[PDB]
């Protein structure tokens, strides 16, 4: 099996009220 | 490569996807500082609702979607808070565990799990789940805080001066009106608004308003006074004012003249109709009017009037004597009519009505006189009016501005309740006067107020 990697993260969208950009990766490696 | 790839976040119930997908899920690959847009032939999404009511998201990679060697595939989209969120800040919903970090409505976790799914190999491939271990936290915006103004206004408008009684103060309550069927609740959040006589503008705020309602003010109904509630900022960032403005008051007052009897009462009618054209009814102050109708009651113990206190503004009034009471004066009116929009006196003034007194002299055997009266408009008196000779009343009757007497020596005789301002004359009759020489004291005079003529007859 190849190496994976995962991270998630949420972010205040900068200027907006009650407004945030979810972000969930994986990064496969050999 | 791995395949069959697909990413899932399950979202806590204190944030949510925009309408419309505004969410804009997008994959995007990641490789050497060049970012790029997976296709719809490469990337679907689903929402779905789990069995406990939470939006699970998958973004499901085409199944033969095989992940380049090295490159960061990023799952992104954008969510809002939820209105769980917006009331817990607020202070309005408790946390249960599990529900932010340590408990911290600052650090609300955005997702209840979120995970990835794989194969890889060939033919009969393999299958993992790895969960993210990362559980990323976020802050609501900040709750609103609501201003309320209080503003006291006298009977003619802005910071004109307040005669009616004020309470300590008012009591205003924020109201958030419900939005999920349910019932508005009155009693969201209070303030205590001071009250000091001639400070005519106060102001509070309510703290810690919870987004995503309409909001409403309650405000005491305060006697005296009409209140009027504004919405000055806007439905998202409410802001009230609250307008007392005093009502309006018709004073009736009597005046007497020529009057030296302070003990007699006047009964007054004031009629009031409002400007619907309509039946004016209940209690201003003391008196108290049905059906349009009130009556004032006046005498010196008193002060000679009567307040009608705090009628609608607008309301239109009629003062008028009662017959019976004006018996004996002449009865004139200031202010008699007109539409009470500021504070109003209405004055009836009862004049007593003067008399005439008519006395023969003998110096040196009845004695005809003749009086002549025109009224103030100079046309001639027709009309009985009560005459006193020693105590005896007799009416006495005037035919086209004549009458007649007849006195003995030292006889007066008084003509009460005769017009105002109107002039006599007295002339003793020919016959009468046959061997005596006649002179008069005031044979000709107005009646401004009790006159005094007198005929001496002198033998010879
Ligand atoms: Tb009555
Ligand atoms: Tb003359």
């Amino acid at each position: 099996e190849p190496q994976t990697t995962l991270h998630k993260t949420i972010t205040p969208i900068s200027g907006q009220d009650d407004k945030y950009e979810l972000s969930l990766d994986i990064t496969s490696k050999l | 490569g791995i395949h069959h790839v697909s990413i899932k976040d399950v979202l806590s119930k204190y944030v949510q996807l925009l309408p419309n997908g505004s969410s804009e899920f997008r994959v995007v690959k990641e490789k050497d500082g060049s970012s790029e847009i997976l296709t719809e032939n490469q990337v679907t999404f689903d929402t779905k609702t789990t069995s406990e009511g939470l939006v699970e998201v998958t973004a499901k990679f085409s199944p033969n979607y095989s992940l380049e060697d090295g490159a960061r595939y990023v799952l992104k989209f954008t969510v809002t808070s939820s209105q769980e969120a917006l009331d817990a800040i607020a202070g309005d919903k408790k946390l249960e565990a599990g529900d932010a970090e340590g408990s911290d409505v600052n650090k609300l976790y955005s997702n209840k799990g979120a995970s990835v799914t794989y194969s890889y190999g060939i033919g009969n491939s393999q299958t993992k789940t790895k969960e993210y271990s990362d559980n990323p936290t976020f802050k609501p915006s900040d709750p609103l805080t609501v201003p309320v103004e209080v503003e006291w206004q006298g009977v003619t408008g802005a910071r004109t001066v307040i005669t009616a009684d004020q309470p300590s103060n008012v009591e205003l309550k924020l109201v958030q009106k419900n939005k999920n069927g349910g019932s508005d609740n009155q009693d969201y959040r209070k303030t205590n608004v001071n009250v000091s006589k001639n400070v005519s503008n106060e102001t509070r705020n309510f703290e810690k308003v919870a987004k995503g309602y309409q909001y409403d003010l309650i405000a005491p109904d305060v006697p005296a006074f009409t209140k009027e509630i504004k919405n000055v900022g806007t439905e998202s960032n409410p802001s009230f004012k609250v307008i007392y403005k005093q009502l309006p008051s018709l004073t009736i007052k009597k005046v007497l003249e020529a009057e030296n009897n302070l003990n007699k009462e006047f009964r007054i009618k004031v009629k009031l109709t409002s400007p619907d054209s309509k039946p004016l009814n209940g209690t201003f102050g003391e008196i108290t009017v049905v059906n349009g109708e009130a009556e004032i009651r006046v005498e010196k113990r008193k002060r000679w009037r009567g307040i009608l206190s705090y009628l609608p503004r607008g309301t239109h009034y009629k003062v008028e004597e009662e017959a019976a009471s004006t018996n004996g004066y002449h009865v004139t009116y200031e202010n008699q009519e007109g539409d009470l929009n500021k504070d109003e006196t209405s004055t009836v003034t009862n004049h007593k009505l003067p008399s005439l007194s008519v006395t023969k002299k003998v110096t040196g055997k009845s004695f005809k006189i003749t009086i002549n009266i025109r009224d103030a408009q100079n046309s001639p008196l027709n009309g009985t009016y009560t005459a006193t000779v020693n105590n005896k009343r007799t009416p006495l009757q005037f035919t086209n501005g004549r009458a007649s007497i007849d006195l003995n020596k030292d006889q007066t005789i008084k003509i009460d309740g005769l017009p105002l301002d109107s002039h006599y004359t007295v002339e003793e009759e020919t016959n009468s006067s046959r061997g005596y020489q006649v002179s008069y004291e005031n044979q000709e005079g107005k009646l401004d107020g009790d006159k005094s003529a007198t005929v001496t007859n002198n033998k010879n």
